C-alpha cells in the first residue's frame, strides 16, 4: 500500500536503508581501491550429503514455519499431524544417524 | 508498487537470459540468485509475502547454495564444454528458440482474451497459508514429507563416496 | 649403486663440492641474475617437476611441495592418503664443518653453540671435550 | 515545498541513516572490545588509526581470478548481516522495516550469508582455500539448518513473525524462561553462523585446507571483519529482543536498556569466547546435528502443548 | 631535515626536500595517514631459524605490510625471501633481526647471502646475536617515527607519484652523550 502516511515512511526508510548501506559498501570499496597509490582432483560426497541434509530438512523446517503462525488458530487436530509430522521427520534423522551418514570421522 | 513489480519481472527475465547464455557456471549461477531475488520482489509486489520469503530462504537459500557446493566441490569450471562454444552458433541455438519462441507466441495468444479483474492489495499473510496449510491440506504436508524423505534417502544412496578422506582423485569408475 | 644419488645440502644447480680442500671457503658477490634464475625456477618448479629425480614411482598421485624450522617435503598423494615423501632439507646449510676447517680450536666455540640453538652449552660440550682429548687435558 | 507528511518521512530516513551509523559504530566498538578485554586475561583511536591504514593501502586483484565476485562476496559478508539488523527495534518509535515478515527476513539474510564464503572459495585461485571455505560453508549449513526452528520455538508462543508483536508478547514475561532451550540453540545458531571463535578456522584440523579469509588484502579483509561484527551485534539485538524484554525495563529509557541489554549480551560473548576451547570437527557436526536439531523440534512440540493447553 | 626520493637495489636515489613546504589541507591529511600506517602495524615474522624461536616471546601475507627478516640469509632460502617480499603490497617496511639479516652476521660462508640488504631495501636494522624482544620494541618505535615523517603519494592518480624517505639522525650520534658518559659499571664477580 502506498496511502496510510505512516507504513509509507516506513517502506521509504527501509528502502532508503537498503540502498545507502549499499552504498556504503560501494563507496568503501571504492575509497580502498583509489587512495593508498600503486606500486584432476575432487573434494567428497559428504559435503553433498550435509547440504542435501540442510536444503531437505529446511524444506521440513519451512512447513513448521507456516505451522508456527496459526498455532493457536488450529485446533488439536492440527497438534496431532504436526506431531506425527515431526515424528517422521525425527525417524529420517535418527536413520540417518544410525547408519552413519551424519558423522564425520576424519 | 507496480513499478517495482515491472523492474523486478525485467531484471528477471534479463537475468534468466544471461543464465541460458554464459559460459562458465558460477556467474550463472550467481545471475539464477539475482533471478530468484528479483522472483521474490515480484512476490512481495503481489502481496504473497511468505512466497518471496520461502523464494530466498530456500530457493535462493538452500537450492542455488547445493549447485554452488556441487560445482565447487567436483572443480567444474565448464571445461571442455566451454573450448566449443557450440551454444553461441546459428545452427544449434536458431531452431530450439525458434521452436520456443513459438510455444511462447501460442501461449501468450492463450494469456491474452481473459477476463482481468488485476491485481489488487490486501497481501495474503502467512497465518492465513499456515491456517489453510493444516486445514484442509492434512495430507498434502504429510506426503511432502515423505516426498522430501524418499528424495533424502535416493540421493544419500546415490550420491555417497564409499571411500574415504576428504580429497580424491577422479579415478575412472572409482577402481 | 645408489638411487637418488644427488646434492643434499646445496641445490643440484651447484657446481664446486663445498668440502674439497680447493673450494674457497668466503662468500662469493652477490649477482642478482642468479637469485632471479632461482626465482623463476621456484615459479616453475611446480610446472616442470619431474619425479625421476627426486626418486619417485611416476590418476591418483598427486605431487606437491609441502612448505623446529622450515623446510619443503614433497609429497606424493593418493587422494588424501600419502604414498612417498622425499623431506628436501638442506634449507638452512650454514657450513659450520668448512668453518670448522676456517676458524682456530678457540674461535669455533659459537658455531658449535649455532648448531642447535635450543641446545647451545649442550652442543659447545662435544668439541670442548673432543678438544681435550686432542690437546691432552683432564679437566677438575 | 515543506510539508507535514514530508517532514515524517525525512526524521524517518534520518532515523534509519541514524540506526545504520550506530549499529556500524558499535560493531566497531566491539572489534575495539575484543581488543581490549581480551589482553588482559583513550585507545579507541587505534580504530580509526587501523581504517586509514586500510583505506590507505594498495588493492590486489589476483591476476588468475575474476573481479566481480571476488569484489562480491565481502559485499555480501557485510551487508546481509547489515540489513538483518532493518527488523529489529529499538524503541516503540524508532523502527525502520515494520513489514509482516518480521523474522523471515533475519533468514533471507542468514541464507544469503553462506555465498560469500563460497564466493570467496571459488574465486581465491587456491584449493586450499577452498577446501576451508567448503568446511566452513558445511558448518555454517549444519548449524543453521536449527535456527529456524529455535526462532519457531519463539514465533510459536508470540503468534506472528512481526518483531512488534513478539516484544508485546513479552509484556508480563520474557522468553528466556519458557524457552530456554530455544535460546541456548539460537544461540549457538547465532555464534556458527557469524563464524565466531568457537566455529572459526574449521581448516585448523587438516593441512589440505586454509582459510578462505586468506588472499584477501586491505579493504575486502576489512570488509569482512566488520562484517562477522555487525553480524554478532544484530544477532545479541536478535536474542534480546526475542528472548528478553525488547526495550522493557523499569525506570530507564526504552532505548538505554535495549543498548544495555545488547552491551551486556556482547559482554556475554567475549566471556564465552574467553572460556570455551575451540572444539574439533567432528563434534562440531555431530553435536549440531544430533543433539541440536531433535532438541529444538522437541522443544517446538513441548511449547505447541503447552500453548494449546490453556487455550481460553 | 631532507628527504630522499625514489621514483620510477640497482635503482638511484637523490636527497631533496620535502614537497609540503612549497596548501594546508595535504599536510594535515598526509600527517592523519602517516599516523594512521604508524599506530596500526601489522607484521609478517619471517620464520628462520634462531632469531624467529627469539621473537616468539616477544599473519598471512599481503595483510601484514611489514616484514621482520629473522635468521641466517640462505642461498637456497633467499629466492623466498624475495617472492614473500614481492607478495606483499605498498606500502611495505623491513625489520632485520640479528647479524645475520644485517651482514652475513658471522657466517662469511659459500651458503650464506650477506644480509638482505643485497636484494630487498630495508628500513631498521637490529645487530647482534639474538636480540632481546625489547630490541624489537625499539626497534617498531624507530620505525613508527620513520613511518610517521614520510611523505608518500596519497593516490595513484593525483599528486606526486614518489615515496620520500627521511634521513633521520644516526642512533649512535643521537644517544652518543649519553653513552659516552657512563663512568662505573657493575663488576662480573656477581649477580
Ligand atoms: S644473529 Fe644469532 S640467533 Fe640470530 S639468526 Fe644469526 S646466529 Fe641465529
Amino acid at each position: 500500500m502506498s496511502t496510510s502516511t505512516e507504513v509509507i515512511a516506513h517502506h521509504w526508510a527501509f528502502a532508503i536503508f537498503l540502498i545507502v548501506a549499499i552504498g556504503l559498501c560501494c563507496l568503501m570499496l571504492v575509497g580502498g581501491w583509489f587512495l593508498g597509490g600503486r606500486a584432476r582432483l575432487r573434494l567428497s560426497a559428504k559435503f553433498y550429503l550435509v547440504a542435501m541434509f540442510f536444503v531437505i530438512f529446511d524444506v521440513e523446517a519451512l512447513y513448521l514455519f507456516a505451522w508456527s503462525t496459526s498455532i493457536r488458530e488450529s485446533g488439536w487436530v492440527g497438534f496431532v499431524e504436526a506431531a506425527i509430522f515431526i515424528f517422521v521427520l525425527l525417524a529420517g534423522l535418527v536413520y540417518l544417524v544410525r547408519i552413519g551418514a551424519l558423522d564425520w570421522t576424519p | 508498487m507496480e513499478f517495482a513489480f515491472y523492474i523486478c519481472g525485467l531484471i528477471a527475465i534479463l537475468a534468466t537470459l544471461r543464465v541460458i547464455t554464459h559460459t562458465n557456471p558460477v556467474h550463472a549461477l550467481l545471475y539464477l540468485i539475482i533471478s530468484l531475488l528479483a522472483i521474490s520482489g515480484v512476490f512481495f509486489s503481489l502481496g504473497a509475502y511468505f512466497a518471496g520469503a520461502l523464494e530466498i530462504i530456500v530457493y535462493a537459500g538452500a537450492i542455488m547454495v547445493l549447485f554452488v557446493f556441487v560445482v565447487m566441490m567436483l572443480n567444474l569450471g565448464g571445461s571442455e564444454i566451454e573450448q566449443e562454444r557450440q551454444w553461441l552458433k546459428p545452427q544449434v541455438w536458431i531452431g530450439p528458440a525458434i521452436l520456443s519462441a513459438i510455444m511462447l507466441v501460442v501461449i501468450v495468444y492463450a494469456i491474452l482474451g481473459v477476463n482481468d479483474q488485476g491485481i489488487d492489495g490486501t497481501p495474503i499473510s502467512a497465518k492465513a497459508v499456515g491456517i489453510t496449510l493444516f486445514g484442509p491440506y492434512v495430507l498434502a504436508v504429510e506426503l511432502a514429507s515423505m516426498l522430501l524423505l524418499a528424495g533424502l534417502v535416493v540421493a544419500f544412496h546415490v550420491g555417497r563416496e564409499e571411500r574415504a578422506g576428504e580429497v580424491l582423485s577422479n579415478r575412472k569408475d572409482d577402481s | 649403486g645408489h638411487p637418488n644419488l644427488r646434492r643434499i645440502m646445496m641445490p643440484q644447480t651447484w657446481k664446486g663440492h663445498p668440502l674439497r680442500k680447493d673450494y674457497p671457503a668466503r662468500a662469493t658477490e652477490f649477482s642478482p641474475f642468479e637469485l632471479t634464475k632461482a626465482k623463476q625456477d621456484l615459479e616453475m618448479e611446480a610446472l616442470t617437476f619431474k619425479p625421476e629425480e627426486w626418486g619417485m614411482k611416476r590418476e591418483d598421485f598427486m605431487f606437491l611441495n609441502l612448505g623446529h624450522g622450515a623446510f619443503r617435503i614433497v609429497l606424493q598423494l593418493d587422494g588424501e592418503e600419502i604414498v612417498d615423501c622425499v623431506p628436501d632439507i638442506g634449507y638452512h646449510h650454514r657450513g659450520a664443518e668448512k668453518m670448522g676447517e676456517r676458524q682456530s680450536w678457540h674461535s669455533y666455540i659459537p658455531y658449535t653453540d649455532r648448531i642447535e640453538y635450543l641446545g647451545g652449552c649442550v652442543n659447545e660440550m662435544p668439541y670442548v671435550l673432543a678438544v681435550e682429548k686432542l690437546a691432552g687435558i683432564t679437566v677438575p | 515545498w515543506i510539508s507535514p507528511e514530508l517532514i515524517e518521512i525525512l526524521l524517518t530516513i534520518l532515523k534509519a541513516v541514524v540506526i545504520l551509523l550506530v549499529v556500524v559504530t558499535c560493531g566497531a566498538f566491539m572489534s575495539f572490545g575484543e581488543r581490549r578485554l581480551l589482553g588482559l586475561f583513550g585507545g579507541s583511536l587505534q580504530l580509526v588509526a587501523d581504517m586509514i591504514k586500510m583505506f590507505f593501502k594498495e588493492d590486489w586483484i589476483p591476476k588468475f581470478s575474476d573481479r566481480v565476485i571476488f569484489t562480491l562476496a565481502p559485499m555480501i559478508a557485510f551487508t546481509s548481516l547489515l540489513l538483518a539488523f532493518a527488523i529489529v527495534p529499538v524503541s516503540p518509535g524508532w523502527v525502520v522495516a515494520d513489514l509482516n515478515i518480521g523474522i523471515l527476513f533475519f533468514l533471507m539474510m542468514a541464507g544469503l550469508a553462506v555465498y560469500a564464503v563460497l564466493f570467496a572459495g571459488w574465486s581465491s585461485n587456491n584449493k586450499y582455500s577452498l577446501l576451508g571455505a567448503m568446511r566452513a560453508s558445511a558448518q555454517t549449513l549444519s548449524y543453521e539448518v536449527f535456527l529456524g526452528l529455535s526462532l519457531m520455538g519463539v514465533v510459536a508462543q508470540a503468534g506472528s513473525f512481526n518483531m512488534t508483536d513478539i516484544v508485546n508478547s513479552q509484556a508480563h514475561v520474557w522468553n528466556v524462561i519458557p524457552q530456554f532451550f530455544g535460546f541456548i540453540t539460537f544461540a549457538i545458531a547465532g555464534v556458527a553462523v557469524c563464524h565466531r571463535h568457537p566455529f572459526d578456522q574449521p581448516e585448523a584440523e587438516q593441512e589440505l585446507a586454509d582459510g578462505y579469509h586468506i588472499e584477501y588484502s586491505g579493504m575486502k579483509f576489512g570488509l569482512f571483519f566488520v562484517g562477522e561484527y555487525i553480524g554478532i551485534v544484530t544477532i545479541s539485538a536478535l536474542m534480546v529482543t526475542l528472548f528478553f524484554g525488547g526495550w522493557q525495563g523499569p525506570l530507564l529509557p526504552p532505548f538505554i536498556w535495549f543498548a544495555l541489554k545488547t552491551a551486556f549480551f556482547m559482554m556475554m560473548f567475549i566471556l564465552i569466547r574467553a572460556s570455551l576451547p575451540r572444539p574439533r570437527y567432528d563434534q562440531v557436526m555431530s553435536f549440531g546435528w544430533k543433539i541440536c536439531l531433535p532438541l529444538t523440534l522437541i522443544n517446538l512440540l513441548v511449547t505447541a502443548a503447552v500453548i494449546l493447553w490453556q487455550a481460553q | 631535515m631532507d628527504y630522499t626520493l625514489t621514483r620510477i637495489p640497482l635503482q638511484k636515489q637523490e636527497i631533496v626536500t620535502d614537497p609540503l613546504e612549497q596548501n594546508v589541507f595535504m599536510g594535515k591529511l598526509n600527517d592523519m595517514v602517516n599516523w594512521g600506517r604508524k599506530n596500526s602495524i601489522w607484521p609478517y615474522n619471517f620464520g628462520l631459524s634462531c632469531c624467529y624461536v627469539e621473537m616468539v616471546t616477544s599473519a598471512s601475507p599481503r595483510q601484514a605490510d611489514l616484514m621482520v627478516v629473522a635468521g641466517t640469509c640462505f642461498t637456497k632460502m633467499a629466492p623466498v625471501i624475495q617472492r614473500l617480499y614481492d607478495q606483499m603490497l605498498e606500502p611495505k617496511w623491513v625489520i632485520s633481526m640479528g647479524a645475520c639479516a644485517n651482514s652475513g652476521g658471522m657466517y662469511d660462508i659459500y651458503s650464506v647471502v650477506q644480509g638482505v640488504d643485497k636484494f630487498i631495501p630495508v628500513d631498521v636494522y637490529i645487530p647482534g646475536c639474538p636480540p632481546r624482544p625489547e630490541a624489537y620494541m625499539q626497534a617498531l618505535m624507530l620505525l613508527q617515527e620513520s613511518i610517521g615523517k614520510e611523505r608518500r603519494p596519497l593516490s595513484w592518480v593525483v599528486g606526486d607519484q614518489g615515496v620520500y624517505r627521511a634521513n633521520m639522525q644516526s642512533e649512535r650520534e643521537r644517544k652518543r652523550g649519553e653513552r659516552i658518559a657512563v663512568t662505573n659499571l657493575r663488576t662480573p664477580d656477581e649477580i
